[PDB]
RNA sequence: UAUCGAGAGGU
DNA sequence: CACTCTACCGATAAGCAGAGCTACCTCTCGAT
DNA sequence: GCTCTGCTTATCGGTAGAGTG
């Protein structure tokens, strides 16, 4: 591969099965080649042993960890990012009506992939900002929604239950005094249904969906998309409501100068993406592209009403060229 | 002070788009939708948090 | 001599820690207690070197 | 780091006690600076009090609204700023005249307390409390957050004519208010200086700005022991002041000139 | 007590206006210039101690020397207004007084502000000139500062002599803004030049010229 | 050296330790050699110097360019004046001497 | 200290009974009202000390990162405790130490 | 101990490009389901069963950033969880973090956590072992043999409770001795050798771990420098 | 004897 | 002759977008 | 990705004057 400027890569085959529901009222298909990291478990060099390493012109001091793409040895650089699924509280600059913000990036456990990001902002500066209330940010909603409103839209409506999820100390009068503006700014929303509708009326979607579904659209933005690392099945809003209160609690501990703001550079709050996660994020993008090419091919080849041979609807160049391109140029994407 | 706002909503009757005007009187908690074309009017209660999309939503449910 | 003089400078820093922790430390104008503490500790350690 | 250099009249500059008097009069002190805590009680009888601490105070004093505003002053900060309970209550009176009944305890009391009442009113007292801490100025020049007492060694000729040193007291501030501090009796109004040459330009004019600009640049260069010949810095400060206003060494200054377009577009 | 600082500051603003007038070339008697604070209080305050601004107004004429040098120097009217906020009503009576008595320049000291509407009555009164000062801004005479060297207005003849010596157009001299504190103190008008003699650490003395915008 | 861990500079110290050794005093000389704590603390100060050199070089380089463009056309003329390309007088005599 | 309505669980707001001249805590979503035990309605602390000691838990002696001292406990007179400066994260916070005896778990000072 | 303090490029990338220290590792990722099962088996109560009035002293428990339960005796819970990891019952790369002050117990099976190994010091005051290294010349003997007395290498030490991995978050809660000699107090005055810190702020130290060797804070490149402890740090 | 980029480096 | 009731220009911020970010030098590598 | 300044939009009064009782 080095000598002849070839790519050292393994063919990947995937079983595919067709089915045709009809109501009057395949096998080992090749999807692309994946470049193999030398001396890994999937490299033809992992066995052999010094005798045959020398016969393969391989140096026993070469420990691998790199790929061969068009003859060139490419190494992946560990990519540093912030940890997912952790709450961090930061302070905001002076010329802003917001003074403290809590943030969390939600990411699933399987695959490990980002999903969405959410914020809870405390408005009102120091003796500036009038009403000092607290609004949240929801995925796919155009405007910040006061905290009390989203608590009610989740099934906890009386003031006393909402505050029992946030403040865990009936004696803490400083924190309770700081929650005052949030209650009064969410006074007119006195039940779950008008809460869910208050949300749905800003979350993009279509114009003119009546209360009967624009609620049911907001019920989706809460079940999925909102803190999806907690759960995405229905009827588990008890886990999400308690977490929302935890965030607000953490937000206020810092605003009361009882706790320092989080240190974005603390290495324990950081993660390094190596070959696996880096390849997986790219393979996900490219396999969806292959997926869309399969769907687009059925709509032309099925208008003929001819049994499609599948292997004629999978161009393995989509995955093979995508992976080759990113490893060859260093541009990690399409 | 009253708020006179133009919107990009479609009138439910005459179907002219970008011709619904919303007048929100918060001092008396009374919101008013008006059509700049066919001239109809719809009234509904508003709170302090409401916006032209809140009463236009109430107008869709008042018809159906 | 060098090792002795550094040892005595470390002791002065102990005294300064004691005063600041027993509310017996002079506050310099325009400075919080902790700023004044760090300033006194810094002058002591730089003079030791 | 905004800062004023406040030279004092000679009689004050050689008497540390008189210089301290100028110091305490210049430093800005708000009501928020001396207040430790504020409270709002429901004390319905104006001539008595549910507060056991202020019992003997109001009973003897008497020999309006039921809501009480009770604020406590911190003894340490009241001592540092050199403020008496009387004058703190006086300043409150002046801004609230007859719309507020003010009652203050003596400086000998265990807690320093000021009681206030208006002459639905639960919220009106919170609005008043916010306005008081945020606007009431007890003394000093606004913008002067701290005043330091600095000793100057100034070389002045003898009676024999020989130059000898002479120690004189002056003041230096955090924050600036050159115009107001110049007017303060005691301050040598012919020498007061500010390290904001923008402020010098508004108070003293362009030729004074020229000198102040040079002084501030020289201070930067000379600090690490360096030395640049006068004519180079003089040339730069004349360029920055030739238009009659301060031309910044940025495109917003430089390219506001009537110079050719080819020259200006090459920057 | 606190009433004494009001009288003192007003007396200091008053001394500055006289100083300003003297430097601009007008004649002020050496008895009114040296007027103590006590004499000021006796003449200006009521029995209750409150001062009457309308009693502070005065008129002055150029000295013979100043009139020989500057032939554009007329009669000057200085008036302190008893009304803190000077509105369109107050300014009109002042502009009428200036034209009727045909003063060349009138200096109007206000207390708190001048409304922008009344401020437009200022350029409608030519060839007479109205200048405004906030009474605060005059408590200290800024030209007495170490950093402000002596500015001296050039005569029309002296200016021409300067331009020819350097073969200069007017736009090639260094400038001083009309609103410059020292330009306002001298009442500089567009086109007039000040000469400024200045300490120099390389030559001892250096003459700087600026022309008024 | 700041408490980059919770109330301490390194996991080798107890919390709330303000002693010389806890916050970066290097007692040893280069002859004797630095301890592991001193080594790291010295490398923290040293990194800051490499960062400063890499950063502030562009800060002052832009400053010098703006200074040059502000002043590039200013010349001493045969009448002794210092002028720009418009013939405006910047100084009536260079350096006042 | 503000309380909650016994029938609606929403928070009670202070309201005067003008005729009897007494402080009540009334609800705002229903007709419930109750008598106030405390005349104080509002407090604002500028110079605060809340959160000074903060997390003193039964297992604070198990945190091996805390320094240990010999100071004699006022309660049980044990010669073994852990200490820490104020947990208030303000810039003007004092540096005076809080000690926690590992025996009786009392929080004392060196005053 | 996680990235090299010396090896970083000069110039624009300075401090942004880093290099793994010699003993660093990166977490591969581990399933959380076995962690949940152990927590519920040893006393964790669900969040639907939870009231702050009833749980005014209990510890909140997080697993990969989701609040999953509360436990009333956290001191026993963490010791149990830690001992499962020190034997291999839990994957050694899992993070076990007790924040005692904040009453929080956090567990991470996340991929991408940077960790390093340390010697375990016996911390239980119920045995003469306490205060000393758990590792003995017997472990060192079996390491040199390659086999146990009924392969024995690095991971054998990790699953026999004498060495464990800690990441940056768990490192926040431990007390590390710099060398084995620092585990015990001493009686020097040799003017040639270097001065060791006094450590006189705490009367008695309770070490939980000990560094294997402090030179392992360096990466590949800086490990080539002879006597880097005698150089001005930029030269390294 | 190409062009557009990227990356790693030198003082 | 005492009142409001609205058409003015101040003086506000006020929000915003973009403009700019040391000098010179080496080499390899991929895409068009 | 971060600092600055200038330029283009809302808010603020502020009067300043006819309509008024
Ligand atoms: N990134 C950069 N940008 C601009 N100029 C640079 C530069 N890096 C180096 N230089 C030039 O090279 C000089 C650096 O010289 P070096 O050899 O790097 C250090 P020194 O200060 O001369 O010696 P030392 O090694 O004894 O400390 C700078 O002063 C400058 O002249
Ligand atoms: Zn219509
Ligand atoms: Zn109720
Ligand atoms: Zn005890």
């Amino acid at each position: 591969a080095r000598l002849r400027n070839l790519t050292y890569s393994s063919p990947v085959y995937l079983d595919m099965e067709k089915s045709m529901f009809t109501s009057i009222d395949g096998n080992k298909v090749h999807i692309g080649k994946v470049p193999i990291m030398l001396r890994s478990k999937f490299c033809s060099l992992r066995t052999l042993d010094e005798v045959d390493l020398y016969k393969m012109k391989e140096c026993p001091y070469d420990m691998g960890g790199y790929f061969v793409i068009n003859g060139s040895e490419k190494v992946l650089i560990a990519q540093e990012r912030s940890a997912a699924n952790i709450v961090q509280v930061f302070k905001k600059a002076a010329p802003s009506p917001i003074s403290h913000v809590a943030e969390i990036r939600s990411a699933l456990e399987k695959g490990s992939r980002l999903i969405s990001t959410m914020q809870i902002k405390l408005y009102g500066r120091e003796d500036k900002g009038t009403g000092r209330t607290i609004k949240a940010t929801l995925p796919y909603v155009k405007q910040d929604i006061p905290i009390v409103i989203v608590f009610r839209a989740l099934g906890v409506v009386p003031d006393g239950e909402i505050l029992q999820h946030i403040c865990y100390d009936e004696n803490d009068w400083q924190m309770l005094e700081m929650l005052k503006p949030c209650i009064e700014e969410g006074f007119v929303i006195q039940d779950k249904e008008v809460a869910l509708d208050f949300i749905g009326r800003r979350g993009s979607a279509a114009l003119g969906i009546r209360r009967e579904k624009r609620i049911q659209y907001a019920k989706d933005i809460l079940q999925k998309e909102l803190l999806p690392h907690i759960t995405q099945e229905e009827g588990f809003e008890t886990r999400k409501t308690f977490f929302l209160g935890y965030m607000v609690n953490r937000l206020l501990l810092c605003a009361l100068e009882r706790k320092d703001q989080d240190d974005r550079d603390h290495f324990g709050k950081k993660r390094l993406d190596l070959a696996g996660p880096l390849l997986a994020n790219l393979f996900r993008i490219l396999f969806r592209k292959l997926t869309r090419e399969i769907y687009r091919y059925m709509q032309r080849c099925i208008e003929t009403d001819r049994d499609f041979n599948l292997n004629l609807a999978v161009k393995s160049t989509t995955i093979t060229s995508g992976l080759k391109y990113s490893l060859a140029t260093g541009n990690w994407g399409e | 002070i009253k708020q006179k706002l133009e919107t990009q909503f479609t009138c439910l009757f005459c179907n002219h788009d970008n011709s619904v005007v919303c007048t929100l009187d918060k001092k008396n908690s009374i919101g008013l939708l008006e059509c700049k074309k066919c001239g109809q009017r719809f009234q509904a209660p508003i709170n302090s948090l409401s916006q032209p999309i809140d009463i236009y939503s109430d107008w869709i449910d008042a018809c159906e | 001599e060098i090792t002795h003089a550094i040892s005595s400078a470390k002791e002065q820093v102990q005294e300064i820690i004691y005063k600041a922790q027993h509310n017996e430390l002079e506050l310099k104008p325009g400075m919080t207690l902790r700023e004044s503490f760090e300033g006194e500790v810094s002058r002591t350690l730089n003079d030791a070197r | 780091t905004p800062a004023l250099t406040v030279y004092l009249d000679r009689e004050i500059a050689l008497d540390i006690e008189k210089a301290k008097v100028i110091q305490s009069s210049i430093e800005y002190t708000t009501l928020k600076n001396v207040t430790s805590a504020t409270e709002i009680y429901y004390d319905p009888d104006p001539t008595s009090t549910v507060i056991e601490e202020d019992f003997d105070t109001v009973e003897a004093y008497f020999s309006q609204s039921p809501w009480l505003l009770r604020l406590e002053l911190d003894r340490a900060r009241m001592l540092d700023k050199q403020l008496t309970m009387n004058q703190v209550a006086d300043k409150i009176s002046e801004v609230f005249s007859d719309d507020l009944f003010v009652m203050w305890s003596e400086d000998n009391a265990d807690k320093l307390i000021i009681r206030c009442r208006v002459i639905e009113e639960d919220q009106m007292l919170k609005r008043i409390e916010a306005h008081m801490l945020d606007l009431i100025a007890l003394r000093g020049i606004p913008g002067i957050s701290k005043v330091y007492m600095v000793k100057h060694k100034v070389s002045v000729p003898d009676e024999s004519g020989e130059y000898k040193n002479e120690e004189l007291w002056a003041l230096e501030t955090d924050g600036i208010n050159l115009a107001e501090v110049m007017a303060v009796p005691g301050v040598d109004s012919s020498r007061t200086y500010s390290n904001s040459f923008v402020e010098i330009l508004s108070v003293l004019g362009i030729e004074a700005t020229r000198s102040s600009l040079y002084k501030e640049i020289l201070n930067v260069i000379a600090f690490d022991g360096s030395y640049v010949n006068y004519r180079h810095m003089a040339l730069l400060v004349d360029v920055m002041t030739s238009r009659g206003y301060l031309m910044a060494i940025t495109r917003h200054g430089i390219n506001r000139a009537d110079t050719g377009a080819l020259m200006r577009c090459s920057f | 007590e606190d009433n004494n600082r009001i009288i003192s500051r007003l007396w200091r603003s008053f001394r500055t206006v006289k100083e300003m007038a003297a430097d601009r070339g007008y004649f002020i008697s050496q008895e009114e210039m040296d007027q103590s604070l006590e004499e000021f209080r006796s003449k200006i305050c009521d029995s209750m101690g409150n001062p009457q601004r309308k009693l502070m107004s005065f008129l002055a004429n150029p000295t013979p020397e100043a009139l020989e040098k500057y032939s554009d120097l007329g009669t000057l009217w200085v008036e302190f207004c008893d009304e803190p906020s000077v509105g369109i009503k107050t300014m009109r009576n002042f502009c009428l007084r200036i034209q009727e008595k045909n003063f060349s320049t009138g200096i109007f000291i206000y207390q708190n502000n001048i409304t922008p509407s009344a401020n437009k009555m200022i350029p409608t009164v030519s060839p007479a000139i109205i200048e405004t000062f906030q009474e605060s801004d005059l408590v200290v005479n800024i030209t007495h500062h170490e950093l402000v060297p002596k500015h001296i207005r050039l005569s029309d003849g002296e200016k021409s002599q300067l331009l020819q010596r350097y073969k200069l157009k007017e736009s090639q001299l260094p400038r001083i803004q009309r609103e410059d504190p020292v330009a306002r103190y001298l009442g500089l008008k567009r086109g007039q030049v000040v000469k400024i003699i200045r300490r120099s650490e390389t030559s001892g003395r250096y003459a700087s010229y600026r022309i008024c915008l | 050296i700041a408490f980059g861990f919770a109330d301490r500079s390194l996991p080798h110290f107890t919390k709330d330790d303000f002693s010389p050794e806890s916050k970066g005093f290097v007692e040893n000389s280069y002859l004797r050699g630095l301890t592991p704590q001193e080594f790291f603390f010295h490398a923290m100060a040293g990194r800051e110097g490499l960062i400063d050199t890499a950063v502030k070089t562009a800060e002052t380089g832009y400053i010098q360019r703006r200074l040059v463009k502000a002043l590039e056309d200013i010349m001493v003329h045969y009448d002794g004046t210092t002028r720009n390309s418009l013939g405006d007088i910047i100084q009536f005599l260079y350096g006042e001497d | 200290s503000f309380r909650f309505c016994l029938e609606c669980n929403n928070m009670l707001y202070p309201k005067e009974d003008k005729e009897n001249q007494r402080l009540l805590y009334s609800c705002r979503n229903c007709d419930y009202t109750e008598l106030a035990e405390d005349p104080k309605v509002y407090r604002h602390e500028l110079i605060t000390n809340i959160g000074e000691t903060a997390g003193i838990v039964d297992d604070i002696g198990q945190d091996p990162t805390l320094p240990r001292s010999d100071k004699e406990c006022p309660e049980c007179h044990s010669r073994d405790c852990v200490f820490f400066q104020s947990q208030q994260r303000r810039k003007d916070t004092n540096m005076t130490l809080f000690y926690v005896c590992l025996n009786c778990k009392k929080t004392f000072r060196d005053e | 101990g996680l990235v090299c303090p010396a090896e970083t490029p000069e110039g624009q990338a300075c401090g942004l490009v880093k290099n793994l220290s010699l003993l660093s590792g990166i977490s591969i990722g581990s399933p959380s389901e076995p962690i949940i099962n152990f927590l519920e088996e040893w006393g964790m109560e669900p969040l639907e069963d939870y009231d702050p009035a009833q749980h005014t002293k209990s510890t909140r428990i997080f697993v990969n950033g989701v609040w999953t339960g509360i436990h009333r005796d956290p001191s026993m819970l963490v010791s149990t969880m830690r001992d499962l990891r020190r034997s291999g019952a839990i994957s050694p790369e899992v993070s076990i973090i007790r924040d005692i002050r904040e009453r929080e117990f956090k567990i991470f099976t996340d991929v991408g956590r940077v960790y390093r190994p340390l010697f375990i010091v016996e911390d239980d005051e119920s045995k003469d072992n306490k205060g000393e290294l758990r590792i003995t010349k017997e472990h060192i003997r079996k390491i040199q043999q390659g086999y146990d007395d009924d392969v024995y290498g690095w991971s054998s030490l990790v699953t026999s409770g004498v060495i464990e991995y800690v990441d940056g978050e768990e490192e926040e809660t431990i007390m590390i001795a710099m060398t084995p000699e620092d585990l015990q107090t001493r009686s020097l005055n040799d003017t040639a050798k270097r001065i060791k810190p006094e450590m006189s702020t705490s009367s008695h130290h309770t070490f939980t771990h000990c560094e294997i060797h402090p030179s392992m804070i360096l990466g590949v490149a800086a490990s080539i420098i002879p006597f880097p402890d005698h150089n001005q740090s930029p030269r390294n």
